[PDB]
DNA sequence: CACAAATCCATTGACAAAAGAAGGCTAAAAGGGCATATCCTCGGCCTTTG
DNA sequence: CAAAGGCCGAGGAATGCGCCCTTTTAGCCTTCTTTTGTCAATGGATTTGTG
């Protein structure tokens, strides 16, 4: 309908032809009638009616009359949303400088007058008269002269000298102002102004003119003449309960203006002296300034109150503006939320909504079922019959809700799982019941958590809820491929109590027929459910095309290893379940399904395995006892020993053997080796048990204890927290970080006295204060990284590109922490993988190196492979398939049209909040470290690297740091370096260096990596560190996602040699537009600009958008706004931010056909 | 989660955190250096078999604990 | 509506607690409807921008 | 298939009411004139006082 | 020769703040003229009755 928006200076006269009436009154309502006033702010003939289709006074009350104009009070009878649209304008009696292009930080009217910021307000308030175009009479234009200097000079001079102070001064300096010709005087100086400063700002201020020049702004409509009047909807005065009204503080400033308008007006009309036309003028600057931008003056103006006033600038910005939560978080209709329950019958794909919230938020589907199935005449009687509830209306919900998807979202959406669509089961209560391994996407436990459903509306909706968001279709962690549909805590145990052999149950040996007859034998109760039996089973390996052969055999297996394979799909093996499967064995069986079978047979598996593992841990009756926590025999003998060695260091220090923070130092490494000794005693008397037998000899096997039992299966717990409950609690901590030397020597089954009860709440409520606020701020660094890598999209299928990082594994100086079929599975490869006869073509290029590729690459042990980064894609303003790789949400490769980077900002933030977060040191660790890395910072001690290469050469000693040069063994040597001392070097004189290498010790600065090697090297540098720390606490996520954002950061180029294009030297631009302008600047018989790659930390790269509607969003709304205004500016759409904000389907997801289409019109 | 399950991980890493660090400090492998890297003394005989690999004598020891209590 | 205000302050602390509208028409000349109105009249109303 | 009573259709007269349309009257809202001259704190600032 | 004190001024709460009188302006309130909706007559052109 727009395709674009246009933003411009605002003319007097295009504010007039807004207008619908000049406000003249300051009033605002009758007091008695609370009727309109005939010119205040809420007038009717300026901003429209009261009523619908009726005059103000009431002589015209019809619809019939619409469009007429009254006679008796000229309220046009109209609707009266009319006057929710309807500006006016107050016609100023003198000109009042616009705020933002007067006290924003470059002040467009200064830099644009070659004017200080002081003078021209100097001139502004009266302080200072300023020459005009004085003639030829010596006088200099745009020199300020003071009141008694303006006096004398006029002394002598009775000709004209022009001289003006005030707005109006300013308005005949700008009006005066010939554009283009200053543009000219500016670039004949440029010719000649060859010195850094004088031709710099000779450029920069060029740039304005010319800038100006085209935007089609004249440079004096920033000094306002006719001033817009919101209208009266977007500001009112609404009636509170009891006489009360609630008015809006635009009203108050309004009102100000209105005044002190009025009153100048007076003031001129009474031939009032200088000293108070001048101070009514200036009240008017002020008043109009505070109108505009309340605060930029000082001080922000209060009201009824001791709070400042709201205005215009802050109706706009700050979170309660408009952008913030009211253009992006919106209440939304058709929605409610309850209090969510488990409900373990349901599937996957579905969610028990109560009958209560069906029936309201599927309103008006039932209204329209019960009139069309004749239950209801029209839609008043199908409206009484669901108000009573009547009997129909149930069935019409039934069959309505049948297949209807329901968004189920919770409150930190940390990533896209915190949305997912379910079909609706109605149930009885009020409580939302939520399939159970649903919950870790959701991060949801059952103790009082809510949940909110929406319901989509439209086809397209419900079709965007089922192909894309149902439950079943996202089962893998878009973060990192692995299933996120995990069974959890009873499931876990069910399974691990079945599947754990003891040594001698009921029917130990017998030799079943199958999985039936255990079953049978189990349910019967003949068999015990771990009672080691030769078992026949028959697995289906696809080892083939595809094939599916069949294999029976003879297993040893407990009964419940061989009750629970009669739910394992065909194509798995059967050394899957031959274990005691824990919580990982699970985790990768499912794994294995989901790699052999695909999504259909997963998602029955995972609902088999949820419903096997409730039952068999009901089934296996575990509960937890007080003897359950065996506290070792010899726990007080370990405790006498170490009170032993504490008692002789702190003798020993008595007598001067050692300081006081040595010994403090022994008895804190004393206590907690004596600690650990506790906890190794008390686990190896808990992991086991004796037993008896066949031959009838007591046998160790593992132990059946129920705490140990949970800790163990992985169900829930852990050794440490199994420490506290039986073996002894340890040292504790301060909120400093001090360890309190004083142990817990006690453990939970015994208790802690007054004392030790005291001392452990000191690590407590320091632990729950950090966890209370890192929930404050749990999505910081998701919405910072959305702010950079939004606009990326997934928009070809092939770049082309042969351009390609080397993944291969990381050796953490022993072995390798990360393999290289890691690393690499799912990219697409750049370059043929040789075998290592090193004649082989092993994967040809561009084949998506699935597990079979993956297997197949590490089979032959090839170690480095060349794969295609979404930082080297050839693509502009976008990404292809190709570059980017699989989704890794899905198993196939990416969709064309997939908005990759808020995937990637979501992947990276959920992840991050299971960081710790608070940095530590050990190579530091937290989420602010990675924080940091983001924002690309300069370390403070920067390991020097070598910019040029050729052999070293030393200089000057000690003009504060050592000097060197490097000269090349053929070239120039130009560069040289100012080396401190304290950088002490690596490298003797004496041995040339390669360009880009080390030179001094300590933290490489990424920019210097970038810039001396490839981008390459920067991108794998931070990979390699992010991912660092991503380890160091154990969290998984993959590369794809650091390498987008990565090349969301340097996406910004600077120009050394402009060729034969039209790019400025010393500029920076967005690399995608170069790229394409020396690529077209060579198709013709030019030759392309070359640059020098640059780097922005997200928050840096993040702030240079093409858009401006966007860039208000996350940014100051009144910098971006008055240079885009400066700029005339326009936004081609073309954003996910700015088709939010705008209301139309954003360019990423279903929306890509939409714009392409339109794109195909535009350009038609 | 829970809200003090979290808290759990929070305590935990700061306490094992500082207890390493004071582990770290302990240096018990070492050196059987025999004099003081400061004023060369003799470092006697228990202190060496108390703490293998002392690099200070007990006044230049406590001397250096007083600054490093401050800071710098 | 200054006359009120200075009426009632000195009949609050003449009077005791407080003077009710039948008390200050009779204290005032006003008929005790013009004074209920008078009261009724709304003071200054709110920012709408006010926090919950 | 021929002749007189039964009944939808359109005007007349009379006219009750609804709608304005003015004229008059208050009360309400706006405007005008007024003629001795001029609090509490804090702190500089200078007169007086010793 | 300095010190106390008397004096003046530069800055803030607030227990702080018009009254009496003339003159227009709004609006309500009654009174009357006209457009409009209604009840009853009073034939007059199809509908039915008849053989
Ligand atoms: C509690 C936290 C998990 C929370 C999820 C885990 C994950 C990483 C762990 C630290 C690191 O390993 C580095 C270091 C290694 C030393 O050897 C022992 C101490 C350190 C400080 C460890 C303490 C703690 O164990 C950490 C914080
Ligand atoms: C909740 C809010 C506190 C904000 C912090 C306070 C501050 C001002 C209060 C209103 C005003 O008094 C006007 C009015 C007076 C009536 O007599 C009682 C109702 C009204 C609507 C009040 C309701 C409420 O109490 C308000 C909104
Ligand atoms: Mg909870
Ligand atoms: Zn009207
Ligand atoms: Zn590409
Ligand atoms: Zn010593």
């Amino acid at each position: 309908e727009f395709d674009a928006i246009k933003i411009a200076l605002a003319s007097p006269d295009m504010i007039r032809s807004w207008s619908f009436g000049e406000v003249k009154k300051p009033e605002t309502i009758n007091y008695r009638t609370f009727k309109p006033e005939r010119d205040g702010l809420f007038c009717a003939r300026i901003f429209g009616p009261v009523k619908d289709y009726e005059c103000l006074c009431g002589k015209y009350k019809r619809l019939k009359h619409r469009g007429v104009i009254c006679e008796k009070c000229g309220v046009e009878v109209t609707q009266t949303k009319v006057r929710r649209e309807r500006m006016g304008h107050i016609e100023l009696a003198s000109p009042t400088a616009h705020i933002w292009f007067l006290k924003s930080l470059p002040s467009r009217i200064g830099l644009l007058l070659d004017m200080p910021l002081r003078d021209i307000e100097r001139v502004l308030y009266f302080e200072s008269y300023v020459v005009i175009e004085g003639g030829m009479t010596n006088l200099e234009r745009q020199q300020i002269l003071t009141e008694e200097q303006y006096l004398d000079a006029l002394e002598e001079f009775g000709d004209e000298f022009d001289a003006k102070m005030g707005a109006e001064a300013i308005q005949a300096l700008l009006k005066s102002m010939d554009l283009e010709q200053e543009c000219e005087q500016l670039r004949e100086e440029l010719n000649e102004t060859n010195s850094e400063t004088k031709r710099k700002k000779l450029t920069k201020r060029i740039k304005l003119l010319e800038a100006f020049v085209q935007s089609g702004n004249k440079p004096e409509w920033m000094i306002l003449t006719v001033l817009p009047v919101l209208p009266p909807d977007l500001r009112p005065l609404v009636p509170l309960d009891g006489g009360r009204f609630a008015t809006s503080d635009l009203n108050d400033l309004y009102r100000r203006v209105i005044n002190r308008n009025n009153r100048l007006k007076r003031l001129l009309d009474l031939a009032a002296p200088d000293i108070i036309v001048r101070n009514e003028k200036r009240m008017l600057q002020e008043a109009v300034d505070a109108l505009l931008d309340n605060g930029r003056r000082g001080r922000a103006i209060t009201g009824s109150n001791k709070r400042p006033l709201k205005s215009l600038a802050d109706m706009i910005k700050g979170k309660q503006g408009r952008f913030r939560q009211n253009l992006l978080g919106k209440r939304v209709d058709y929605s409610g939320r309850s209090v969510i329950t488990v409900g373990p019958y349901l599937r996957l794909h579905q969610c028990g909504l109560p009958k209560k919230m069906a029936l309201e938020l599927f309103k008006p589907f039932i209204y329209g079922k019960l009139e069309l199935r004749g239950l209801a005449t029209t839609i008043k009687a199908a409206k009484k019959m669901v108000e009573r509830e009547e009997a129909v209306v149930w069935d019409i919900l039934d069959e309505v809700i049948r297949e209807h998807p329901v968004l189920l979202n919770r409150a930190p959406t940390l990533h896209r799982l915190g949305i997912q669509a379910f079909e609706p089961v109605l149930i009885e209560g009020k409580a939302i019941q939520l399939h159970p391994l649903v919950c870790a996407a959701y991060n949801a436990d059952f103790d009082g958590d809510q949940m909110a459903v929406h319901v989509p509306l439209t086809l397209e909706a419900q079709l965007e809820a089922r192909a894309l968001m149902m439950s079943t279709n996202n089962i893998l962690s878009p973060a990192n491929g692995e299933p996120i549909i995990v069974p959890s805590q009873d499931v876990v145990l069910g399974l691990y109590y079945m599947t754990r052999d003891c040594v001698n149950a009921k029917g130990e040996g017998m030799v079943l027929t199958g999985p039936k007859e255990a079953e049978r034998l189990y349910r019967s109760g003949l068999a015990s459910l771990h009672a080691r039996v030769k078992v026949r089973i028959t697995e289906y390996e696809k080892d083939a095309n595809g094939e599916l052969v069949a294999k029976t055999s003879l297993k040893d297996t407990t009964v419940g290893r061989a009750i629970l394979w009669m739910i394992v799909p065909k194509g798995l093996p059967y050394s899957i379940v031959n274990q005691a499967l824990g919580k990982k064995a699970i985790s990768k069986m499912l794994n294995t399904c989901y790699r052999i079978l695909g999504l259909k047979p997963t998602v029955i598996f995972a609902d088999q395995i949820m419903y096997t593992g409730f039952a068999y841990a009901a089934r296996s009756g575990a509960s937890v006892g007080i003897d359950d926590m065996v506290i070792p025999e010899k726990k007080h003998e370990i405790i006498s020993e170490a009170e032993a060695e504490v008692a002789e260091i702190q003798e020993q220090f008595q007598s001067g053997l050692v300081t006081a923070g040595e010994r403090y130092n022994k008895v804190i490494d004393i206590w907690a080796a004596a600690n650990d000794r506790v906890s190794k005693a008390m686990m190896d008397n808990l992991q086991t048990e004796t037993v008896i037998n066949r031959d009838g000899q007591e046998e160790k096997q593992v132990s059946f204890n129920s705490i140990y039992m949970m800790a163990d299966s992985g169900a829930r717990g852990s050794a440490a927290q199994i420490r506290q409950l039986a073996g002894m609690r340890g040292l504790m901590a301060k909120p400093d970080g001090s360890i309190i030397e004083t142990p817990i020597t006690a453990n939970f089954r015994e208790g802690l006295n007054v004392l030790q009860y005291f001392i452990s709440t000191h690590g407590a409520r320091k632990g729950l204060a950090d966890t209370a606020l890192k929930t404050a701020n749990s999505g910081y660094l998701t919405r910072r990284l959305v702010d950079v890598a939004q606009d990326l999209v997934v928009t070809e299928d092939d770049c082309g590109t042969h351009e390609g990082i080397m993944m291969t594994p990381v050796i953490e100086g022993g072995d390798v922490k990360e393999p290289l079929r890691d690393r690499v599975l799912g990219r697409v490869t750049a370059e043929d993988v040789l075998k290592p006869g090193t004649a082989d073509i092993l994967v040809p290029r561009n084949t998506l190196l699935h597990e079979q590729w993956c297997d197949l690459l590490e089979e032959n042990s090839v170690d480095a492979v060349k794969v295609r980064s979404v930082v080297s894609c050839d693509t502009d303003f976008g990404v292809c398939a190709h570059c980017y790789g699989r989704d890794l949400a899905r198993g196939h490769i990416i969709n064309k049209g997939e908005a990759i980077g808020v995937i990637a900002a979501q992947s990276i933030g959920e992840p991050g909040t299971q960081l710790t977060m608070r940095t530590f040191h050990i190579i530091t660790g937290g989420l602010p470290r990675v924080a940091d890395l983001f924002e690309a910072r300069r370390p403070k001690e920067p390991a020097i690297l070598a910019e040029i290469s050729g052999i070293v050469s030393f200089g000057k000693e000690t003009k504060g740091k050592r000097r060197l040069v490097i000269t090349p063994v053929d070239g120039s040597d130009p560069y040289e370096e100012m080396i401190p001392k304290w950088r002490q070097l690596n490298v003797f004189e004496g041995e040339r260096v390669e360009r880009g290498d080390v030179i001094s010790d300590g933290p490489e600065a990424p920019h210097d990596i970038l810039r001396l090697r490839g981008v390459h090297a920067v991108t794998r540098y931070i990979v390699n560190e992010v991912q660092d720390v991503y380890r160091l606490q154990g969290v998984k996520i993959n590369d794809k996602h650091i390498e987008v954002i990565v090349r969301q950061m340097l996406r910004k180029a600077t120009i050394v040699n402009a060729g034969s294009s039209d790019f400025l030297e010393g500029e920076q631009v967005e690399y995608s537009r170069v790229k394409i302008a020396n690529r077209e600047l060579e198709a013709n018989g030019k030759v392309g600009a070359t640059y020098s790659r640059d780097l922005l930390g997200i928050t840096k790269a993040s702030l240079a958008t093409e858009s401006f509607i966007s860039a208000a969003s996350f940014q100051e709304t009144t910098r971006v706004l008055t240079e885009a205004a400066v700029a005339g500016k326009r936004d081609e759409l073309r954003g996910l931010k700015e088709n939010v904000i705008v209301g139309r389907l954003i360019p990423a997801g279903t929306g890509y056909a939409y714009h392409q289409d339109r794109m195909r019109r535009r350009a038609a | 989660s829970d809200e003090a399950d979290e808290a759990y991980s929070v305590t935990e890493q700061l306490t094992m955190t500082g207890i390493n660090r004071i582990r770290q400090k302990i240096n018990a492998h070492g050196i059987p250096v025999y004099l003081c890297e400061a004023c060369g003394n003799p470092i006697p005989e228990a202190r060496r078999k108390i703490f293998p690999g002392v690099t200070l004598c007990v006044e230049c020891q406590a001397y250096q604990e007083r600054q490093r209590k401050h800071y710098a | 509506i200054n006359k009120l205000n200075r009426i009632s302050r000195q009949m609050l602390q003449e009077m005791g607690r407080e003077p009710t509208p039948e008390e200050l028409a009779e204290r005032m000349l006003m008929p005790e409807d013009k004074i209920r109105k008078v009261l009724k009249i709304a003071k200054e109303p709110i920012s709408m921008e006010t926090p919950i």
